[PDB]
């Protein structure tokens, strides 16, 4: 199948900016704040001794390379008598995954429309909307915050929803494995509304999610941090104004990026990449699903036409080839310009 | 020799004949002997050099589009908009190359007017008057990185739009703000040399306006959609101006909340609509762009956000509360749209305008009317800046430079037009209504979000 | 063995910024609070009497060097009728050794990983994780108060752990040598947790540390202090309550814990660790790179040290004390790029 000169989806998670408040006993709440401080460290670079040959530069004697370097970061913690950290956000499922938000080919536009259908059908939305709600309902949003903590829970409120909030108390002891998620006693509810959200021409599901954690005394948080151009400041956080009070967020990019880590069916899969196109990790700088491979998401796109042959069979499809089902449908509820140019 | 060179750039104000001359040959180069040598092939990449000058850069925010514009404002907006038409065009630039960027600096340096408008004078002559061709368009909408916007022309019908930064614009702004550094905002855009000329001579600070102080708030059938806490905006109204989104985004989340209650309820129609804005927050946050095809990141841009918190006041032409949440659209200039769970309780429908407005919480906030006072410059501007500092522009809305025709690819199928970001200044009301209520109007030459009364 | 273009770790050791406290008799608590004074000293300088070559200069004449010189520092110190000082903060080992955090080479990925499982199980995590604790365990994080005091006494709270606070009463007195930690009821119990920490691919051991420092009359506390590029002598600060109270930082306080840099090779006195390993007393460098013996000639003997740590002969002191400052150093963390 070819691809058109105009083809690009609208997402179909939305998520917020992740708030930080400070809760104290007697139970009163004060946005998170931070300051800047100008440290001093020492003179390490491996470009001040060195040269890029690898042989010591002559300039930088022991006198010279012992001298201290100043910089400036932005340093946030929490307050002494505090007891934990609230920690909000909310996520919306709109289902925008059926249509195209821009086509120019009738016979493109219809492709689609029987691949979301069949998938839904033959394989259905319980696999994707489990691996999504896996990453709101454990602490994968709060990235480093996690790490370091004597224990964190997640708190629920979904909109279409009778009452009783959805809890998940001490994460890193109960909620280890798939099975721990789903000997919750509202499991299936809360998967069923992910399902309900995409299955339909107008599903909306929003979800409320509230974290508590519990550091330990005076310890450090790590929120997000810009990206601008170079024309002293080395580390710069992104805020938000809550009250009348500047407040460290973990972006709203930033956490959708933490929702859609699932791509584990990749060729040599050890660990889940976040979703996209030719799937990158960003620790290793490399990227699995080259184009080399086969299996990035515009080889996948030319095959999408076979993907209707499988579908409407009654074989099993034979699980290698509906990993590539799976990734098919978690770039078009990411979205994106899915043009060659 | 950089003063000299700095003098024939268009980001200085402009400057025997003999001398001049010489001095335009030498910086074509990476002596008056120099300037005698007389190359054939140095001429026809001259030649080209003087095609592609261009009034109006496509290729602003991404170095990758492809184009050419060489035309003028179509018509005279009013004293209280503000456009390329107002200011004189004369500061025009080059682009679509990074080769020629040196070898555009015979033709195009423009001493006001400039050079592009014994054998080989005749010939070169011949091609420059054959290959001036004045006010062309050449834009291909398939395969390349431009802007579509669709706006409600007249009625029952769109118009698709791509706006395109302007080059007199983009120095008007530059030069005036060096003096005063409270309202200037400078964005750095890397691959300076594959952006413009224009871009060579600041070295990639753009010197945008941003509006004065912080914001403050003092405690100050209709339908009534409170705190739309949208997280990452566009604090980009225009290429010109860094602050709150433009009042043609406040108009697409009013439209297409409007086209959404169409599906079900096919006679809405809301006619005007007021916003009550609580809490900006204007900041420098990045934006990672993802990886593109040999795979890497594209070039970089300095990113304006920020962080509306607002209450949206429409008036409807005449809905159960599932059908109203459903139909909100999600976006507010690429920002998550929210209304907490907690405040569906507060989308009740009223039938006045007084309990309406004591019906919102979060009562400290501003109205938004339109400054409506002779703003025919930045100097203008910048004097209303000074006297109340909370005063706010943005980008009101579009000016064509050409009429609609029909192209081969527009974003859903309808007439496309080149239009340009029309400034204004946005006042606010303590609180008669005519002032507040914000509406679309269509005029043949521009389309702009006024107020009733205006 | 060459460098990557990019490489870098997380540190393994995570402190906290240290609070002060106030203690009364009745056993109440307030925040320690400091003033801004203005001091009035004689003109010293030998640039106000000498010129740069060393012949006296001519205008400072004997009734102008005697004039008074003012300036203005932060003055913090105990109040009269105080007890003690409580001194709390927080320490995390978290095992971001095993991997690197950011590494574009797989070969020089698999060397490293390689290195700390050959380095473990053929040397362990003993040696490392006593000298970071003997470090928190006395008042080295207490750098100049335990200097000129009547006694000090830690106490640790270890998370993973079941009851029965660790206490070490009176050092100066009791705790000395290495031997006299190893004779406390509990240190095998909390030299294990670091190891496990460190020897796990989720490692957490948090500890919580109070000191209890007795000080005489009216005494000099000494916090860290600012780096400004008038006040010449400015304190770091936090808001605890409504107060402004002196700290002493979370970078002040690492560095404390990981002085342990006594392999250099003229070695006397620990060194806090690092590239290159400073010693700003004296100020040069011990371990330039005329040594051979920084952390870049190290990495590139990684692929060397393998088949050292492989064999069945015991390893030389020589060349296991470089192994030592090369785990050092991945506790550490940092970029350890080039070019």
């Amino acid at each position: 199948m070819k691809l058109p000169t105009n083809l690009a989806y609208e997402r179909s998670i939305d998520p917020s900016d992740v708030c930080f408040f400070v809760v104290w006993p007697d139970d009163r709440k004060t946005p998170l704040t931070y300051n800047s401080r100008t440290l001093l460290g020492q003179m390490e670079a491996a470009s001040l001794a060195y040269d890029v040959s690898g042989q010591p530069i002559k300039s930088a004697t022991a006198e010279a390379l012992a001298q201290g370097n100043p910089h400036q970061v932005d340093f946030c913690h929490v307050p002494y008598g505090a007891s934990h950290i609230e920690c909000s956000f909310s996520v919306s499922f709109s289902s925008e995954l059926r249509q195209p938000y821009k086509c120019n080919s009738s016979k493109v536009k219809q492709t689609l429309v029987q691949l979301v259908e069949l998938y839904e059908t033959k394989i259905g939305w319980t696999e994707l909307a489990t691996r999504y709600l896996m990453n709101i309902c454990n602490g994968k949003w709060l990235w480093k915050n996690t790490r370091k903590a004597y224990c964190w829970n997640i708190v629920l409120t979904p909109w279409p929803w009778n009452g009783e909030k959805v809890g998940f108390e001490d994460i890193r002891t109960n909620y280890t494995s798939r099975q721990d998620f789903k000997n919750n006693k509202n499991w299936s509810a809360i998967v069923e509304m992910i399902k309900t959200a995409f299955s339909s021409t107008d599903g909306l599901a929003i979800f409320e999610v509230r974290a508590t954690l519990h550091l330990p005394t005076n310890a450090m948080v790590r929120p997000s941090q810009v990206f601008t151009e170079k024309e002293q400041n080395s580390r710069v956080f992104q805020s938000t104004t809550i009250d009348g009070e500047r407040s460290p967020i973990l972006g709203a990019f930033k956490t959708g990026a933490a929702i859609a880590t699932i791509d584990d069916w990749y060729p040599e899969a050890t660990e889940p990449l976040r979703v996209g196109r030719f799937g990158v990790h960003r620790e290793d700088v490399t990227c699995y699903r080259h184009p080399s491979t086969g299996k990035d998401f515009f080889s996948i796109l030319q095959q999408a036409e076979h993907y209707i042959e499988v579908l409407s069979a009654n074989k099993t499809p034979a699980q290698e080839t509906i990993n590539d089902m799976h990734f098919l449908m978690a770039n078009l509820i990411k979205g994106g310009m899915f043009q060659h140019k | 020799t950089t003063e000299l060179k700095r003098a024939f750039r268009p980001l200085t104000p402009h400057i025997n004949e003999l001398d001049a001359l010489t001095i335009l040959v030498n910086l074509t180069d990476k002596a008056k002997c120099k300037q005698k040598l007389r190359d054939e092939k140095w001429w026809a990449s001259c030649i080209n050099c003087v095609n592609y000058r261009q009034s109006h850069n496509p290729k602003f925010p991404d170095i990758r589009s492809e184009g050419v514009i060489r035309t003028q404002a179509l018509g005279e907006l009013p004293s209280f908009l503000l456009s390329s038409s107002k200011i004189p065009p004369y500061h025009w630039s080059y682009s679509h190359d990074s080769k020629y960027v040196n070898k555009s600096a015979f033709l195009t340096n423009e001493f006001i007017s400039c050079l592009g408008e014994s054998q080989k004078t005749c010939k070169a002559m011949a091609k420059q008057l054959a290959d001036i061709t004045l006010t062309t368009i050449n834009v291909t909408l398939a395969p390349n990185y431009l802007t579509q916007i669709s706006l409600p022309d007249s009625d029952t019908s769109y118009i698709s739009l791509s706006p395109v930064a302007s080059l007199s614009m983009q120095s008007h702004f530059h030069q005036r703000l060096q003096d005063e550094n409270r309202h200037s905002a400078i964005t750095r855009f890397s691959r300076t040399t594959n952006m413009g000329v224009t871009a060579m001579t600041c070295g990639g600070a753009f010197r945008m306006l941003k509006s004065g102080a912080k914001f403050s708030s003092p405690p100050h059938s209709f339908l009534v959609l409170p705190n739309i806490r949208v997280c990452g905006a566009t604090a980009l109204s225009s290429p010109v101006t860094v602050g709150i989104p433009s009042l043609t985004a406040f108009f697409g989340f009013v439209h297409a909340f409007e086209r959404n209650i169409n599906r079900t309820t096919s006679s809405f129609r809301v006619e005007s609509f007021a916003i009550c804005v609580h809490q900006l927050h204007v900041e420098k946050r990045g934006l990672t762009a993802e990886f593109v095809e040999t795979i890497s990141a594209p070039a970089t841009r300095d990113d304006w956000q920020c962080d509306v918190v607002f209450s949206l006041i429409l008036n409807t032409n005449f809905i159960d509360q599932d059908t109203l949440v459903t139909s909100l659209p999600k976006r507010l200039a690429r920002g998550s749209a929210k209304i907490a769970i907690d405040d569906f309780k507060h989308i009740n429908s009223f039938s006045t305008l007084e309990t309406a407005i004591e019906s919102l919480p979060i009562e400290a906030g501003r109205w938004l009317s339109l400054y409506a006072q002779s703003n025919n410059n930045l100097s203008d501007l910048l004097a209303a800046m000074t006297e109340d500092h909370q005063l706010m522009a943005s980008c009101v809305g579009y000016h064509l430079l050409e009429e609609p025709k029909d192209k081969p690819n527009s974003l859903r199928g309808y007439k496309h037009a080149i239009a340009e970001c029309i400034i204004g200044l946005i006042n606010s009301i303590t609180f008669d209504p005519n002032t507040i209520f914000w509406s679309l109007k269509n005029y043949q030459n521009y389309l702009v979000v006024q107020p009733r009364s205006i």
